[PDB]
């Protein structure tokens, strides 16, 4: 897609193996954002985004929290609080062609920035004096969008990029998006670590004799953490307590 | 095909109150024997909610604002009440939800459908064999471009003409997702929304992410050999009703049992007692003064003075400068 | 829809009165109705839906229907009976319509 | 500040606006520790129940007065 | 940077003409393409101009009504049809490149390259 | 006891314009779809055009659709049909007759006659 209107690809209920990706040698940019790209296979999200574009080499940087310009402001914004990954390969090879390759366009001119993740579509003709343009383009009056016109003898600036970004997304929900980690036997009545569809701790398992309604996944105690799981396998329900401790 | 319907009477509309409807459970963590206090949509406590009839000669199908989400409730005993529309425009020209219970299956889609003016099921009587039996789906004259499709297993509704069955939902249009919250539960009047607490449990998370600015209520017609007519007039009404209220961002403090389900609630901003339960985190307040909150009077103008100065900054004279 | 130009027969005896049409007008569409007129007269309904009898009209009037031909049965022929039996039925077409046969002259 | 008997007996309520006039605010009583609203003041002096202050209480007597 | 026309034409008053420009050595859509017409003995005459970008189009009221302008990006093509031509449009066009109305320096008030011109005889 | 009757028939000249009308009693106007008929002298029945019970869906035969208008007052009890730019071709005896079909959601194409009115003769000529 172009970047000003980008393609958001939803994934869920699957198992999502990020070392394929990390781990190539065919991707130029590949920077992660509140989480490590080390990491990722033992994690858990409720859903993930892919969005895919392209832009031109300069601009890459500007796919990122905290960024400013053509691109952040007016194409695809990232929250600052962002977290997932941002994968950019060079692609002069399949997105330029000889006489210039005018298919990718960008947004040039907006009233303002764009909110995180928000998908500006429109070709209104851009007012930029005080006279309004009543859909015509001319002195003072502009087209909102512009195209690279990519071309295979571009310098690396000017060369496209394919970029996907995928956004890892966090709710206190059923966690549908899991690494490819293998599961063990489940242990009770012992001190164990413990790994419950992404929520790790410390603890004695046990037979629980608490009524989960049929869309609770845990429950918490008055301290407001987690006592209880409902394991994702057996949909068995199993209390948390904290291993023997004590002043010596 | 889409047919507009006709002889109904010109009625002003009718209005209800919320009590203390509305509550669902805001997460999926299981509390118990615990007062906690959660900040979400919710329905106010005895709120004015818009009253819609379907009686006979009403049948009250009309497009209503979504705004921040929605609180719906339904009367009824003969199941007139099968489905909501939620979108914008409502047309073709957009991406517009569908979910409908009939006869035999639930079906949601998400799709750019070109929606009837009046949109609406119809269920046949049969006096030859005493059978109702559904025959008409008039809701949209075309559904391309789908994004979402599901479809429930099958079942078999009985139809049958004839309140009963009182069934609550609440539609929230946030973070990527359609999440519907539902409960149902009997009913013995005939009047109005009961009163007492009861708290809607969630139903299903739609992975849709669509706007949803606008929705309307699919109603069921009865036809039979007392409806003479045409497609148009020749219908009535089994006696139904619902309720339509709009949520609004309120701290709420709940009150979970010893099974953790929800038996009471309270709205902090209802009224100063309210306010005070929810300070003291408890739903009794002792016999005393409270400092529950800050009284501040709010602005009612924005007031700017500047320099009276036209002359512009010669920015440009630096940019366009021969030589730097 | 074509007609017999008239029909003809002995007091007492059974005339038929054929309707043939195609599959758009007789063939799938089972609602073949017939009328009696009398000269100077307004015409009446006799069979409707291919053989069922209003109320008012006598049982010597039965309709039926085989393929793409309709047809009027009168038993018992009576003096009174002679009139001008039109057919009409609904036709398919490019705009939805009904028609009437030619008309057949009972003598 | 929010003046009431317990719950228990009413829930009846008066509300104290500190330090604030009767006329900056929208049973209404203003006293030196702010506007109170919703008491019904009283000339009969009795034992202080709940204290509003500068010589002020409220009492639940039904309805709340002052 | 460089614009080429198409050869010259000969019609019969009440015909139409298309020339095309060829335009190569920057991004199409980047610039304005202009059209300048100059009859024999005369001075240069502008006709209008299209945005490939968006086909937009502003025409002088000399030819407004008779010229339509267009273009093809994929070949970076711009194209000027002039119709009902009538023998003092005898002429030889130019097409020319001037930046968008959003240059902040003004690229757009001036006409920086120009092709060869293309004799149209009516 | 079931009446429709016809008026507003006459002697018109060619190109001008003619409305006739049908009032009904003895039933339900409201419920029932209403049909005109015409018989040109020495010819059969032919179908003009119908207006629904709620007038919502109306039909015309090709031979009259686009000069004829059908409309109903369901609160007089009254049908009238208006006749533009007719022709002596449209010489007929004009006919109102009641749908036996009351249940035309089920049906709408099954379409019966069961009570005429005497007819109204229009003459186009001159
Ligand atoms: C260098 O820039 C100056 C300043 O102009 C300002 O900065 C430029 C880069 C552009 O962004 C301008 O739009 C912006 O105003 C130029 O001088 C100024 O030029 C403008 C436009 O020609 C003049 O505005 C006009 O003024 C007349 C009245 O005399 C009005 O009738 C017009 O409608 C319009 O408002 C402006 O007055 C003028 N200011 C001064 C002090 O001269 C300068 O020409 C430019 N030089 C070059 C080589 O570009
Ligand atoms: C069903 O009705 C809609 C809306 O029409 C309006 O409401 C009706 C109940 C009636 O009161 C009409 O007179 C009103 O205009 C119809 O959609 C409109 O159709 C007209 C043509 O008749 C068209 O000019 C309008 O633009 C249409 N409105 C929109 C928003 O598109 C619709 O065609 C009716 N469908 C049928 C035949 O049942
Ligand atoms: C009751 O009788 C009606 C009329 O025969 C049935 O309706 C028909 O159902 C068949 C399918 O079995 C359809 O093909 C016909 O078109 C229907 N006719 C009409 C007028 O709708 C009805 O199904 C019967 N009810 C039950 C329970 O059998
Ligand atoms: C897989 O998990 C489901 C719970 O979603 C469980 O019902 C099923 O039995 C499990 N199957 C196996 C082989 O573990
Ligand atoms: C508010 O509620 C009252 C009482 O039911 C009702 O009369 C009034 O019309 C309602 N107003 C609105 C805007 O709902
Ligand atoms: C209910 O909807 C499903 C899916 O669209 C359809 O297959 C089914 O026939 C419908 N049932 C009825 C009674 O219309
Ligand atoms: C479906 O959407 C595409 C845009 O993605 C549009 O081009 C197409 O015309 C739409 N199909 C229909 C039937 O409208
Ligand atoms: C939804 O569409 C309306 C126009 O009908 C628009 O004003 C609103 O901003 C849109 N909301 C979102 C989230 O796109
Ligand atoms: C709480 O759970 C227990 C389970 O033993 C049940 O007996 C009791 O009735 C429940 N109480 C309520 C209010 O549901
Ligand atoms: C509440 O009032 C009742 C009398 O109705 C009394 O018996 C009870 O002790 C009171 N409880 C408290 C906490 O005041
Ligand atoms: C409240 O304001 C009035 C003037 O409107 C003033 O006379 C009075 O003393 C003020 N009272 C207090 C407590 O400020
Ligand atoms: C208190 O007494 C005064 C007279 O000194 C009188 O004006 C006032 O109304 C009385 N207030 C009440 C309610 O007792």
């Amino acid at each position: 897609a172009s970047v000003y209107a980008w393609n958001r690809k939803r994934i869920s209920n699957c198992v999502a193996d990020y070392s394929v990706l990390y781990n190539s040698a065919s991707f130029s940019t590949f920077k992660c954002y509140g989480v490590s790209p080390t990491k990722l296979n033992d994690l858990c999200f409720t859903n993930v985004y892919a969005d895919s574009f392209v832009i031109r080499g300069d601009e890459v940087r500007q796919i990122a929290p905290g960024q400013t310009g053509k691109i952040a402001d007016y194409n695809y914004k990232l929250p600052d609080d962002f977290t997932g990954c941002v994968i950019a390969w060079n692609s002069n090879n399949l997105d330029s062609k000889v006489g210039g390759n005018y298919n990718y366009l960008y947004r040039l001119f907006r009233k303002s920035n764009l909110k995180p993740f928000e998908r500006d579509i429109s070709t209104e003709i851009y007012q930029a004096g005080s006279t309004p343009c009543n859909g015509v383009e001319g002195f003072n009056c502009y087209f909102p969008l512009q195209s690279y016109g990519f071309q295979p003898t571009n310098g690396v600036g000017y060369q496209p990029y394919r970029v996907v970004v995928l956004s890892f997304e966090l709710l206190h929900a059923p966690a549908t998006v899991c690494g490819p980690k293998k599961s063990t036997n489940l242990v009770k009545n012992k001190c164990v670590n413990f790994n419950f569809n992404g929520l790790t701790g410390t603890g004695v398992l046990t037979e629980s004799n608490k009524k989960f309604l049929p869309f609770q996944q845990f429950g918490r105690d008055i301290a407001d953490t987690t006592d209880a799981v409902r394991d994702p396998q057996t949909l068995e329900i199993l209390d948390i307590t904290p291993c023997s401790f004590g002043g010596v | 095909q889409c047919v507009n319907l006709t002889t109904r009477t010109q009625l002003p509309p009718a209005y209800t109150n919320s009590f203390t409807r509305g509550v669902y459970y805001p997460d999926k963590v299981f509390r118990s024997s615990v007062l906690h206090s959660t900040q979400d949509l919710f329905l106010p406590f005895f709120s004015n909610v818009t009253w819609f009839h379907a009686i006979h000669k009403r049948f009250d199908n009309p497009v209503l604002p979504f705004n921040d989400g929605v609180y719906f409730a339904s009367t009824e005993k003969s199941n007139i009440i099968r489905g909501w529309i939620f979108g914008t425009t409502l047309d073709s020209k957009t991406q517009s939800l569908l979910i409908v219970n009939n006869a035999t299956n639930v079906v949601i889609k998400v799709c750019e459908f070109q929606f009837c003016n009046d949109p609406f099921l119809g269920v046949y009587y049969h006096k030859n064999n005493k059978s109702w039996m559904e025959s008409e789906f008039r809701v949209y004259s075309s559904a391309n471009n789908c994004t979402f499709e599901y479809v429930s297993q099958p079942f078999l509704m009985d139809l049958e003409g004839k309140f009963k069955n009182l069934r609550e939902f609440v539609f929230k249009n946030i973070d990527g997702y359609f999440k519907i919250y539902s409960k149902h539960t009997p009913i013995n009047l005939v009047r109005d929304l009961p009163q007492g607490f009861s708290a809607l449990e969630p139903l299903v998370d739609l992975p849709i992410g669509i706007n949803i600015t606008r929705f309307q209520t699919l109603l069921a017609l009865h036809r039979s050999y007392l409806t003479p007519g045409d497609s148009s007039s020749g219908w009535t009404a089994g006696a139904a009703a619902y309720y339509v209220g709009y949520l609004q961002p309120r701290t709420f403090l709940l009150k979970y049992n010893e099974n953790g389900t929800i038996t009471d609630a309270v709205d902090c901003a209802l009224d100063p007692l309210s306010e005070t339960k929810c300070t003291l985190k408890s739903f009794t307040v002792e016999k005393g003064i409270y400092q529950t909150s800050n009284f501040r009077v709010q602005p009612t103008e924005s007031i700017v003075r500047f320099p009276n100065i036209t002359n512009l900054c010669p920015f440009g004279e630096v940019f366009n400068a021969t030589r730097f | 829809v074509t007609q017999p130009a008239s029909v003809s027969g002995s007091p007492g005896q059974s005339i038929t009165i054929s309707c043939t049409g195609t599959s758009s007008d007789v063939g799938g569409y089972n609602y073949v109705s017939w009328y009696q007129q009398h000269p100077g007269k307004a015409p009446k309904l006799m069979i409707y839906d291919v053989s069922d009898r209003p109320s008012g009209v006598s049982n010597r009037f039965s309709g039926s229907k085989s393929g793409n031909t309709a047809s009027l049965t009168i038993s018992g022929l009576q003096a009174e009976d002679e009139a001008d039996y039109y057919c009409s039925s609904y036709t398919s077409s490019s705009t939805p319509n009904w028609v009437f046969g030619g008309g057949t002259k009972l003598t | 500040s929010v003046i009431t008997p317990g719950t228990n007996t009413s829930n009846q309520v008066a509300v104290l606006y500190q330090d604030v006039n009767c006329t900056e605010v929208p049973n209404v009583f203003q006293t030196r520790a702010g506007c109170l609203i919703g008491a019904e003041h009283v000339n009969n002096s009795y034992e202080c129940d709940i204290p509003i202050g500068a010589g002020i209480c409220a009492s639940y007597q039904q309805s709340i007065i002052a | 940077v460089q614009l080429v026309q198409s050869g010259a034409e000969v019609k019969k008053p009440g015909a139409s003409v298309k020339v095309s420009c060829k335009a190569s050595g920057y991004t199409f859509t980047g610039y304005y393409m202009h059209w300048v017409r100059q009859a024999p003995g005369q001075g240069l005459e502008w006709m209008g101009w299209i945005n490939p970008i968006s086909s937009g189009t502003s025409y002088a009221q000399t030819f407004q009504g008779r010229v339509t302008m267009t273009s093809d990006t994929s070949i970076t093509t711009a194209y000027m049809e002039l119709s009902r031509l009538r023998s003092d449009d005898t002429a030889v066009y130019y097409c020319a490149r001037a930046a968008p109305f959003y240059d902040f320096w003004s690229g757009y008030s001036y006409f920086d390259y120009w092709g060869q011109g293309t004799l149209v005889t009516v | 006891e079931v009446q429709l009757v016809e008026s507003g028939g006459g002697l018109v000249n060619p190109g001008g314009s003619l409305r006739l009308s049908c009032a009904a009693s003895g039933f339900t106007f409201s419920d029932y779809t209403i049909h005109w008929v015409r018989q040109a002298p020495g010819k059969g029945l032919e179908w003009v055009s119908s207006i629904s019970s709620s007038s919502n869906y109306i039909y015309y035969a090709d031979s009259v659709k686009g000069r004829f208008t059908i409309s109903r007052d369901n609160a007089k009890n009254s049908l009238s049909l208006q006749m533009n730019s007719l022709r002596a071709e449209d010489t007929a005896v004009y006919y109102c007759a009641r749908d036996g079909n009351a249940y035309k959601w089920l049906l709408a194409e099954n379409v019966r006659f069961d009570y005429w009115g005497q007819g109204t003769l229009v003459t186009v000529s001159s």
